[PDB]
């Protein structure tokens, strides 16, 4: 049933993709960035609670993001799973262009990581799954994710994941050339500039399970140069508390070899499913969010004629 | 140790894109 899940979501996808939802709605910061902010907004028709992204369309074009910006509403008007975030309302007036989606009050993994030092196995395992099952979703769709990071991880009200940003985001079938990513979490195929695919999303899985679980990444240094280094040598050393099923996964997601990184091999992401370090880990309760979490806490006109 | 150098690299902090 998870083939005849995966045939109907694809389904689902290409029909909202062929033909994008435009101008659904009409106009506390949160955080911000080079073209634009992030608002905690109130639709004052039903009283609920979104947050709205704002992008200046001027800033845009000028910063090179048009692409980006155009396929990342795409995505999020197309997709549909629990673990990535719900897109209300999209629209544009002469100045900017909105994005208003669902409201995570739990604020990001990086800052409940950085403040507990590091996740026992369980809790690390239990965000783990839910990275596992929404990668499956996103690669049947041919939608490389290329920014995995605790950072762009928001943590809901139940205590699940939600992905809110596909800026790095492309929908591809066999291999793309662009280096894009966090130093951290580059796949070795992304530094030596060859052709890579979906299997950089299993590397970022790895670099993820062992950041959760120590508390700081396989692979470190004061520049990013030599954080490249280190990931290209592929040594790795696991904190002595690490289970031995723990370091045996991490060894096969962490695999700078493509004919032997699991996720890549010929039964897929069941390499990554039917491990022992997820022996008790309930697929189907993880996707129906059933599991208790551990932690509950006129410019611009024709560039963004899509939008 | 692992964790005084993670302190010592200077990346512990929100970290960007490339
Ligand atoms: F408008 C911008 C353009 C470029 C870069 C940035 C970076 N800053 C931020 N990005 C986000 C993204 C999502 C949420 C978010 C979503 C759903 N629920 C709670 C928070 C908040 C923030 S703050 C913003």
């Amino acid at each position: 049933s998870v083939k005849e899940f995966l045939a109907k979501a694809k389904e689902d996808f290409l029909k909202k993709w062929e033909n994008p939802a435009q101008n659904t709605a009409h106009l506390k910061t949160l955080g911000t960035g080079s073209f634009g902010r992030v608002m905690l907004v109130k639709h004052m028709e039903t009283g609920n609670h979104y947050a709205m992204k704002i992008l200046d369309k001027q800033k845009v074009v000028k910063l090179k993001q048009i692409e980006h910006t155009l396929n990342e509403k795409r995505i999020l008007q197309a997709v549909n799973f629990p673990f990535l975030v719900k897109l209300e309302f999209s629209f544009k007036d002469n100045s900017n262009l909105y994005m208003v989606m669902e409201y995570v009050p739990g604020g990001e993994m990086f800052s409940h990581l950085r403040r507990i030092g590091r996740f026992s196995e369980p809790h690390a395992r239990f965000y783990a799954a839910q990275i596992v099952l929404t990668f499956e979703y996103l690669h049947s769709l041919d939608l490389i994710y290329r920014d995995l990071k605790p950072e762009n991880l928001l943590i809901d009200q139940q205590g699940y994941i939600q992905v809110t940003d596909f800026g790095f985001a492309k929908r591809v079938k066999g291999r793309t050339w662009t280096l894009c990513g966090t130093p951290e979490y580059l796949a070795p195929e992304i530094i030596l500039s060859k052709g890579y695919n979906k299997a950089v999303d299993w590397w970022a899985l790895g670099v993820l399970i062992y950041e959760m679980a120590a508390g700081y990444p396989p692979f470190f240094a004061d520049q990013p140069i030599q954080i490249y280094e280190k990931i290209v040598s592929g040594k790795v050393r696991f904190p002595s508390h690490f289970s031995s099923d723990l370091k045996d996964l991490l060894r096969n997601l962490l695999q700078v070899d493509l004919t032997k990184r699991f996720g890549n091999l010929k039964n897929g992401v069941n390499d990554i499913k039917n491990h022992k370090w997820f022996a008790t880990t309930d697929w189907i309760a993880i996707y129906q969010r059933k599991v208790e979490a551990p932690f509950i806490p006129e410019k611009c006109g024709k560039e963004f004629s899509e939008f | 140790t692992t964790y005084a150098d993670f302190i010592a690299s200077g990346r512990t902090g929100r970290r960007n894109a490339i």
